[PDB]
C-alpha cells in the first residue's frame, strides 16, 4: 500500500487539474458569449444600418431616374412659368414628334419635307403647362402646320443711291427692304430681316409679320421706274454714308466726308472704294469700313476646344475569411474531445 | 445661292431661298405622372426618398399656381 | 489481491491522458476563437466603417442637393441664361412670396385681386436679374408688372384687301387700322401687331412699348370708314391680292381673278367655294379655307392625347438577423455542464 | 485498507464522468463557435460585400454626374430649347474662354476692354448652335458678338401730343422722332421702339436689325421742328390725346378736354393737379403721374427685402470599436490555465 | 365675344375684350445662402461631398462674372 | 445723365449714353467628350451607374435628331 497513498494524491492532483482546465473552459465560453453578443448584436445591428441607408439612396437614385422625363419638365414649366420657349426633348420625344407630324392635315410630301426640319418644328412650337392634379402634370404641346414649303423666297437689301447736281443732293432709297416669299396668288412680305430666320437654303418665317403684297411688286427688281407698281421709295436731299450687309456680299454708300474702304482682318486696307454706290462679294474682302467703323463681312472663325471629362473608376474591394487554416484546427478540436472521451470510457471500464 | 446688285437702285436681291410658311396648328396633349414609391420605414426619421417625394410635391403644389385651368 | 489496484492505476493514468487530450483541444479552439475574434474585430469592423464613411459622404451630398434646392435651382437659371431670367420662375420667387409683394403693390384692391388671379402673367411679364455673387450668398432682384389698368373694353380688328373691278381694271382699298385697341383715360391704345398683346380669357396683357396713343374719335372707322370726322388711315392699290386674314372669331377671304378659294372641313374636303370678293366666314361655318391647292386651317387641330406612368420604385432593404435564441441555448447548456464538471469533481474529492 | 482503495474505485468512476460531462460541454461549445464562424465568414460577409457593391455603384453615379458636370449641363440646354440656345450660357463656355476669345477679336484695345467690362451682354446678344452629336461627343458653336463702335454720344428722344384749342376746336402736332438715335460715323442710326434698346450703366446695347440709318441733321429737329433743312417727320391731328409718356429721367403729360391729369405720391395720394397743357416732371418732383384713375409709376417702385439660408447639412459618421482589453484578458488568462493544468497532470502521473 | 363683319371696308370688329396694362415696376430683393456643411474628415483622399462644395464653389464664381453690379 | 424738356414740341431728349454698336460675329467650336467609366460586374441585377448612362445614351440619340447638320 506504499502505492495507495500515492495513488490517492495522484487522484486529488487529477480532480485539481480538471477543475482547474473547468474555470478555463468556463472563461473560454464568457469571451466567446461576449463575441457572440457584439457579433448578434452590435455588429449586425451596425450592418443592417448600413443596408438601411443603403437601400434608401438606392431608392432616391431611382426616383430621379425612373421619373426624369417628368422631372425635367416640372423644371422647364417651373423656369418659364406655364410656357416652354420651344418644344424641348422632354416635352414630346423625337419618335411622338414624327407621329404627330405624320398626322397633320397635308400631303405626303408636305409630311415628308415637315418631317425634314423637325427641329425648327420644335421651335416655332412651344409647350403650355395646362394643370397639376395630385401627381400628375398636364400640358399641351402646340406645333406648327407648314402647308407651303420649297417656294420661291428672296431678300432684298438697299442703300441709299446719292446723285448731285451744283451742291445739292437728291437721294432716292429703296424702302423694299426685306424677305418676299412667293405664295398662291400672291406674295408675302416681311419687313424686317429678323422676321425670317435662314437653316440652311430654307427660311422660316413669322406668319404674324407677313404683309400680303401684289405680285408684280417684283417689277422693281428689274426697271425701278416701272409704272406697273408703285415701287415704296423715299427720297431725300442729305447724304447718307452707310453699309448694308447681304447674304454674300454688301452694299457700300460713300458719300462726302467719310474714307471707306475694304480690308482683311490678317492684314490691312486693300482697296479704297470711291464715292457713290459699290457692291462688294464675301469673296472681294473681309472687312468694309467707314471712317473708322469696320464691318465684317463673313463670321470670323475663332478657337476650337475639345474637352473630355475626368474617368469614373469603381471602388469595390470585397473582403473574405482564411478558412482553411482555422476550419482544420476546429475539426481537430472535435476530434481531440471524442478521443478523450473515448479514452475514459477505456479507463472507467478497465475497472472491472 | 445666287445675289444680284442692281445698279440702278443701289440693291441686291439674293434668290434661291425655299419657304416654310405657318399654315396652322396642330397640338398635343401629354399627362405625365410620377412612379409609384414604396414607404420606406426603416429609416430614423427623415429618410431620403421620403425627402425627395415632399420637394417634388411642393414643386408640383408651387407648379400649379400658373396652370392654365386656373 | 492488490492487482486491482494497479489496474486502476493504469486507469487514472489514462484517464490523465484523456484530460491532457481534451486540454490541448481546449487549447486549440481558444487559438481559433483569437482569430475569430481578431477577424472580426479588425478586418470585418474596419470593411463597415469604410461603408460607413462613404454612406455618410453620399447622404451629405445628396442631403446638400435637397437642403440648397432654391439655392442651386436659381445658380442654375442665372448661369444658362447670363445673369437674366425670360419670366419670374418659381425657384427665384416662391407663390407665397409673388402674393405678398402683390398685395403690397401700390394699387386698388381690385388690380391687386387681377393680379393675384393670373400670377402665371405676372410671372412671365415680370423678369429677375442676378445683382452679385459675394462669397457663398446669390444676391438677385425680381422685377414685377404693375397691372394698374384694368377692366377697360378692347378688341381687335383684322382686314382684307377690297378690290373692285371695271373691265380688267382694278381699285383695292386695305384699312391700315389693323390691330389692338383698348380704352383708356383721355385716348385710346392702339398695339399695331396682334403678337404685340397676349389673350387669357376675356383679359388681353399688353407690352406698353408697343402701345401708341390715338385720338377716340379713330372708333368712328367702325361705323362709317368713309367718316369725314376722322383722318381714317386706308392705302390705295392697282393690283388685286388673294389671301386670308384670320380672326378671333372667324377668317376673311378675299378671292380675286384665277383663284379658287373655298371652305372645307376635315373628313370631307371642301363644303363651299367662295364668291370672288370678300367673304367672311365663321369658326363654326367650315374648318379651313383654301387658296388654290394651300390649306389655310381656321382653328387648332387636336392631335393625339399621351398619358405615360413612370416606372414603379421599390425598396432594396432585405435585413440580416442572428438567430439568438438557440444559440443562447448552446450557451447556457455549456455553461451548465461545466458547472456540473466542478461539482461532480467536489463529489469525487470527498468521496476519497 | 481495501474498502478505502474501493473509494478510490467510486470516486475516479464519478470523475471521469465529469471529465466526460465538460467533454460534452466543451464539444457544445465547438459546435457554437463553429456555427458563429459560419455566420461571421459567410452570411455576414456576404452581405457586407454586397453592400460594398451598392457603395461602389452609387459613388459610381454620384461621381459621374460630378467628373461630366459641364458636359451633362450642355446637353440639358440644347434640349430643353431644341438646338439652340437663348444665351451663351456659363456651361457652353467658362468665362476663362470668352476672355480667351474676346481678346482675340479683330477690333481696338477699347473695345475689347469694353466686351471684357459687360461680359454679360456679350454673352446674351450671343447664342449657342448644337451642330452634332457623334457617338459620345456633343459638338456645338458658340455665337459671340463683335462692339466694333463703342462710346460715341447717344441719346433718346421721348414726346407726347401737344394740343392747342381757338374756339373750343383742337389742332394736335406730335413728334414722331421718338425712340434710340446713336451717333455713327458719317450718320446718325435712330431705333425707332424703345425695347430696341438695351441700357446697361451709360451704354445703350442696340439690336443691329432695328437700326435705320438718317441723316445728321435730324439733330435739327431738336432745336426747330419746323426748320427746313430736315422735313421733320411729325404728324398733325385734330383730337385732343391725353397722356403721359415716360422719360428716363421723368415724364411728359398732356391734359386737355375733360380729364384731371394729378401729381401724387405712393403713400399719400394725390397731391397736386397739373395745369392743362403740356407739363414735364422730374423723378424727384413726384413718384406717380395720373389721368383720371390711371396712374403711372415715373421710376420702378422698391419694395421687400429678403434672407434665405439653406439647412445645415450635417454627419452621420459613427465607427464602431470592440472593447478588446476586457476579452483578450479573459483569452489569456484560459492560455494560462491550459498550461498550468496540463503541469498539474504532470505531476500526477509523476507521483506514480 | 362679339365679332362683327363689316362689309364696307372688308374687316372685322371683334369685342368683349378686358384690358390688363402694365402701369409700373415693382421689385424684390433675394439673398440665398448656401447652408452650412460639417467637414466630412471621414474618407480616403476625395470625399464625395467636398467635391460638390468645391464644383458649387466654381459655379458661384463664374456666375459672379455675369453679375448686375461691376 | 441730362435729360433736357424741350416746350416746343412737348417732348424730351436724353443724352450722355455712350453707343455700343455690333459690327460681326467671333465664333468659337467645342467637342464635348464624355469620360470614361469602369463596368461594374457585381451588379446583381441592374446597376445604377449603367442606368445612368443609358439614360445619357437615350438622352443624346434624341438629341441628335437637333443638330445643326442636315
Ligand atoms: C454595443 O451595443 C450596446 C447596445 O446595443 C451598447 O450599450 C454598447 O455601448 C455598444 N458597444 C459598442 C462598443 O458599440
Ligand atoms: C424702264 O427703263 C427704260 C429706260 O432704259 C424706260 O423706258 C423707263 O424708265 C422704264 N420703263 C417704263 C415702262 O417706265
Ligand atoms: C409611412 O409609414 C409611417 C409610419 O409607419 C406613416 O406615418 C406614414 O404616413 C407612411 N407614409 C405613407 C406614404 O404610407
Ligand atoms: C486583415 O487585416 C490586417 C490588419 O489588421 C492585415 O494585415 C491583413 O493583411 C488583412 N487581410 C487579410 C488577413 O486577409
Ligand atoms: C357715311 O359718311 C359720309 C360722310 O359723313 C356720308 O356722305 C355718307 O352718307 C355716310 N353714310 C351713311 C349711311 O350715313
Ligand atoms: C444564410 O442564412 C440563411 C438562414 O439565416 C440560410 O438559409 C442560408 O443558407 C445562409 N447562407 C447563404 C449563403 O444564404
Ligand atoms: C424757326 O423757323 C422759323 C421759320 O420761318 C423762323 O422764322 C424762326 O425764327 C425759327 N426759330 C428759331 C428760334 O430759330
Ligand atoms: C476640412 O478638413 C481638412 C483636414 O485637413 C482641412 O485641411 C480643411 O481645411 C477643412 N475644410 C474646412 C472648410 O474647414
Ligand atoms: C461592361 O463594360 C465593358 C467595357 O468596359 C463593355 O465592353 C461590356 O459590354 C459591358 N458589359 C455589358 C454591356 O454587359
Amino acid at each position: 500500500e506504499s502505492e495507495v497513498n500515492a495513488i490517492k494524491g495522484a487522484l486529488k492532483t487529477t480532480n485539481e487539474a480538471v477543475s482547474t482546465l473547468g474555470n478555463g473552459v468556463r472563461v473560454l465560453a464568457t469571451a466567446v458569449r461576449e463575441l457572440k453578443e457584439f457579433v448578434s448584436k452590435n455588429l449586425t445591428s451596425a450592418i443592417n444600418k448600413n443596408k438601411c441607408d443603403i437601400a434608401d439612396l438606392k431608392m432616391a437614385v431611382s426616383f430621379s431616374q425612373f421619373n426624369r422625363r417628368f422631372l425635367n419638365v416640372v423644371r422647364q414649366f417651373s423656369d418659364n412659368a406655364g410656357i416652354t420657349p420651344a418644344i424641348s426633348l422632354d416635352l414630346m420625344t423625337d419618335a411622338e414628334l414624327a407621329r404627330a407630324v405624320s398626322y397633320m392635315p397635308t400631303s405626303a410630301g408636305q409630311i415628308k419635307l415637315m418631317l425634314e426640319n423637325r427641329a425648327m418644328v420644335r421651335r416655332k412650337g412651344f409647350g403650355i403647362l395646362i394643370g397639376v392634379y395630385g401627381s400628375s402634370v398636364i400640358y399641351m404641346v402646340q406645333l406648327p402646320i407648314f402647308g407651303v414649303i420649297d417656294t420661291p423666297c428672296w431678300i432684298i437689301k438697299a442703300a441709299p443711291s446719292c446723285s448731285e447736281k451744283d451742291g445739292n443732293y437728291a437721294c432716292l432709297l429703296r424702302e423694299d427692304q426685306g424677305w418676299y416669299c412667293k405664295n398662291a396668288g400672291s406674295t408675302v412680305y416681311y419687313p424686317n430681316e429678323k422676321d425670317c430666320e435662314t437653316r440652311g437654303d430654307h427660311v422660316f418665317c413669322d406668319t404674324a409679320a407677313g404683309i400680303n403684297v401684289a405680285e408684280q411688286s417684283r417689277e422693281c427688281n428689274i426697271n425701278i421706274s416701272t409704272t406697273n407698281y408703285p415701287c415704296k421709295v423715299s427720297t431725300g436731299r442729305h447724304p447718307i454714308s452707310m453699309v448694308a450687309l447681304s447674304p454674300l456680299g454688301a452694299l457700300v454708300a460713300c458719300y462726302k466726308g467719310v474714307s471707306c474702304s475694304i480690308g482683311s482682318n490678317r492684314v490691312g486696307i486693300i482697296k479704297q472704294l470711291p464715292k457713290g454706290c459699290s457692291y462688294i462679294t464675301n469673296q472681294d474682302a473681309d472687312t468694309v469700313t467707314i471712317d473708322n467703323t469696320v464691318y465684317q463681312l463673313s463670321k470670323v472663325e475663332g478657337e476650337q476646344h475639345v474637352i473630355k471629362g475626368r474617368p469614373v473608376s469603381s471602388s469595390f474591394d470585397p473582403i473574405r475569411f482564411p478558412e482553411d487554416q482555422f476550419n482544420v484546427a476546429l475539426d481537430q478540436v472535435f476530434e481531440s474531445i471524442e478521443n478523450s472521451q473515448a479514452l475514459v470510457d477505456q479507463s472507467n471500464k478497465i475497472l472491472n | 445661292l445666287k445675289e444680284s446688285y442692281l445698279e440702278e437702285s443701289c440693291s441686291t436681291i439674293t434668290e434661291g431661298y425655299l419657304s416654310v410658311l405657318r399654315t396652322g396648328w396642330y397640338t398635343n396633349v401629354f399627362t405625365l405622372e410620377v412612379g409609384d414609391v414604396e414607404n420606406l420605414t426603416c429609416t430614423d426619421g427623415p429618410s431620403l426618398i421620403k425627402t425627395e417625394l415632399d420637394l417634388t410635391k411642393s414643386a408640383l403644389r408651387e407648379l400649379k399656381t400658373v396652370s392654365a385651368d386656373q
